[PDB]
């Protein structure tokens, strides 16, 4: 239901929904390395460590369960080679930060993406809107995306998908909780 | 509307090194691997300008023209000014994989595979075009992965892309009086292919191999 | 080997013969088994059985040939800071040879390059033994 | 595939040899056949890469294209700097069959039928193309054979091949003040044709007119 | 039966059959330099000593005789100006040790050819493989391989018979012997 | 090579390479229930374990390797549903000496077959002989073989390979081995 084709570029039916993420008033967002999310569940997994190579697109998709009463937006967006970056020091993140596998990190500064970038121009990246008065799912199709014909995946993460809350979720009580369903299916993987 | 494309906005050369070192009867080991040459890893991530346009995109795809400009100036003034005699100078191209020298006498000067220039201080800047030097098929501006399969890999680096090395040797064996050139390296990027254009940088840079910010 | 470590960049698929050197009448089977670079290399029979393997009986063929697929050596881990692909034999049973002739057999074993082989970025040889001064050398050219 | 061709694999510049002497006013018989110049038999198996790289060969035929770099210097700085005054310098070469300079004035360096380049350190290197001087058809890396009739001749020395001799002198008659000038000489084969490829050698090098092995 | 061209190139039946040799456990090789072998024997010999000049092809054949319980592997190469060296000096060879005549002489070093460079690559020249438990004969073409259009038999060998038991000879006995023939036959000889 | 129809029926290519048995001057013989056999190796058996159902055929070959001093006769019988049975008690047998795996059984009475029928009449069942002095391997093609047009291979087994020397080995020392190897190639496995 009107999905994002990333670049204009068209490239299985698993569709592995990851635990749903909750969605409060404080929360700074959620990013997900797509090549490692799965890189330890189903038949991609398995495929995944039995060979040393790898080459497939993806599919998204992402719902929130919320009624009419409540309000937010979320920025739902596929930053391709999204290199991270630390906060206070000049060493590198490390492997235990960066690979966090199916359950995914936090945004500990949604504002500049993590990377010293800025958030308002993120949406140069392929990206849709979760404005939940309007629309609460989001459709995003990535492509390969990668320089090389041939990647390994246990050490190479091509995409990062990201949700972040633009603007907080409320209602009338100061507490609100809204689930959001994460579904990645990789097409023609390898 | 041309002046606004890729090409255009990013083939403009830069001082993308530079570096003076002295020569003075250097058969001692004062300043070891600075004795009479120096060497410079081809690296575009080293000026805060150029760092920020390339940042801008994720894959790039172009040839490096680098152009050397060198100048000898003496502060001591131990005798007449005598004018500067011409120096002949050596720059050798030396790609990933290969070995690069480690003083100013070593066998790698010689090598006969290195790309090597020579040239006189009295001659036009001497220019050269690097290849796309990679295993892939474009140059990787931003690389979530790790270079090597141990877990001890370094984050951003891919051990693809690495263009080469650059050194840069007198080759005159060293005069009685010693003297103090300055090397300048001019990079200017040709036939340039973009893809995948990101966020600009709007934090001060924290290091030359992390995408660290402060704040 | 010799030519491509006068390069830099290697791609392309290796070719193996084997050539069985015993008696007329020794007989006996061997398992030839291919690892992929993405592995480890298999210890026992029937580990490497479960992988891409050939059951060689030398007895009945003298020589075997086995074809590396294509591999790209540039991309794995060329000193990237060597578990590119192994080929192991075991054997599957005894070796059999009638009491006049020799207790052990030899094997002897081919490699060759396929015509989709690829060398790139030339460089210098370092198994040439490195730059030393011969003799007659100044003599030669006073 | 165009990379590696014999004629690209081959046809590399390389320093085959490098040689300074010094020339200050060597009136009297200082430095026999070293007063003010140098000679240079033109051959291959001098370098262990160019030996190892042609003696993949049995039969080769190619042109040697000659580069000469000259660097002046001096470390006595009996004075001021000064500069360095330009030198001429007479690179002859003499092919077989011809003789050969024995002395600075002797009068062989204007013998008129040996070509001759004159050039100026403050010039560029001098290039120059020697052709396919020999009596057969190609040149043999490996000779299983003796060279003269008699049973004293040598093993493996072929008396065809034998490109020729190089000789370089300073023109100008000696000034006051003495100079150490390096000569720089590069080959590079040009149109080459290459016959019966040989296993490449595996053993260090024990002599430059043998085949002989350490082990 | 079954010949091997040298080459691919195709350039008189005397066929001047050496002097058997004797095939042991702890044989290293032989080599034989063509123009020599036959400078001393039949119309060959006479018209080489006659004239200062020759110019032909070779045919070389080399058989085994050996029963169905005896094993090894020969290597019968032909070596292109095979210009042989020292062991542990840097004298050239001798005339007395390189001219062998018909008699031929044995490998010091088969593992490095007496040359410097290795045997394992010795299969880039004409070669061809004598395994006894499938053939016990080998039959090689030789073109004329020389550089100039006309050369002195007497000062230079333009071709070098190489025959190395790269598998020793082996059967139930300690001791093993198997008498190896050589048979050369100039083509066109001048 | 000349393979064997199994009631003249003609139902992958993995080939599992069962662990060569020594055939001695005193063996009696060897089985093998073909589905139990490859319950627990290979895509065979993930898939049998993976799933409550089975249905496919089989492929055999079974090989000796000898020289032509050997003497022996083998018979290569397939036996549908060889129910086995104990030798001196009333007692059924077994699931731990009827379920061997790929290990596979021995057998106690090849004159009456385990059962209590005759070794003499076994050539009813499809079969192949082994004669060292004309041949050294048979093959024997194996049809579905079961009453219900479904099976659960992890209690019944459908086929018995067995391979029983007829005429023992023999050679003039009074000791011999002579290795047998058996390989399984399961066709259209479900």
């Amino acid at each position: 239901a009107n999905y994002c084709c990333a670049y204009g570029e068209w490239p299985t039916d698993r569709f592995y929904t990851l635990k749903s993420v909750k969605w409060e008033t404080e929360s700074t967002g959620w990013w997900w390395k797509l090549p490692d999310a799965l890189n330890n569940i189903g038949m991609f997994g398995q495929n995944v460590q039995h060979h040393y190579l790898y080459r497939s697109g993806f599919l998204i998709h992402v719902q929130c369960n919320a009624t009419k009463f409540h309000q937010g937006a979320l920025l739902v967006v596929a930053i391709p080679e999204h290199q991270r970056g630390a906060h206070n020091t000049t060493t590198s993140p490390g492997f235990d930060d960066i690979m966090k596998g199916e359950e995914g990190g936090t945004f500990n500064h949604p504002y500049v993406l993590d990377d010293g970038t800025s958030l308002a121009c993120a949406t140069i990246f392929p990206h849709q809107w979760i404005n939940l008065r309007t629309n609460n799912s989001a459709t995003i199709v990535l492509p390969w995306m990668n320089a090389a014909p041939m990647d390994f995946p246990l050490r190479h993460n091509q995409w990062t998908l990201a949700i972040i809350p633009v603007v907080p979720l409320g209602t009338r009580t100061v507490s609100s909780m809204v689930p959001i369903t994460v579904s990645i299916a990789p097409m023609c993987c390898e | 509307v041309s002046e606004t494309l890729v090409e255009n906005f990013l083939s403009r050369a830069a001082l993308v090194s530079k570096r003076s070192f002295e020569y003075k009867n250097h058969t001692s080991s004062e300043a070891r691997t600075d004795k009479n040459f120096y060497k410079w890893t081809i690296n575009t991530k080293s000026f805060v300008q150029l760092r920020r346009k390339l940042e801008l995109f994720t894959y790039l795809r172009f040839d490096a023209e680098i152009t050397i400009l060198t100048t000898v100036a003496v502060g001591s003034n131990n005798s007449t000014y005598m004018g500067l005699p011409d120096l002949t100078l050596q720059a050798m191209f030396v790609p990933t994989g290969a070995l690069t020298p480690e003083k100013q006498d070593s066998f790698h000067w010689q090598s006969g595979s290195n790309a090597s220039v020579f040239f006189k201080v009295s001659d036009p800047p001497a220019r050269m075009t690097i290849p796309f030097m990679c295993i892939n098929s474009a140059y990787s501006v931003f690389y979530d992965g790790f270079a090597g399969f141990e877990k001890n890999g370094l984050y951003g680096i891919n051990p693809a892309d690495t263009i080469g090395n650059l050194c840069v040797r007198i080759v005159n064996e060293h005069q009685p009086i010693g003297f103090t050139v300055t090397v300048r390296v001019y990079m200017k990027p040709k036939h340039i292919k973009a893809w995948a254009p990101r966020p600009p940088r709007t934090l001060p840079y924290m290091s030359i191999a992390n995408a660290n910010y402060k704040g | 080997g010799n030519i491509s470590r006068y390069y830099t960049h290697w791609s392309g698929s290796l070719e193996m013969t084997f050539m069985f050197c015993g008696s007329f009448m020794a007989t006996g089977k061997l398992i030839l088994c291919y690892t992929p670079p993405g592995g480890s290399c298999p210890t026992t029979r029937e580990t490497a059985m479960l992988g891409t393997h050939i059951v060689w009986d030398f007895g009945l063929q003298s020589s075997v040939t086995l074809v590396i697929p294509w591999i790209s050596g540039s991309h794995y881990r060329m000193f990237n800071n060597a578990n590119v692909g192994y080929v192991t034999c075991f054997m599957q049973t005894n070796l059999i040879v009638p009491s006049e002739s020799s207790n052990t057999c030899s094997l002897i074993g081919f490699v060759a390059a396929k015509d989709d082989f690829s060398l790139r970025l030339m460089r210098d040889s370092p198994d040439i033994g490195q730059l030393e001064h011969l003799h007659e050398a100044e003599a030669a050219y006073q």
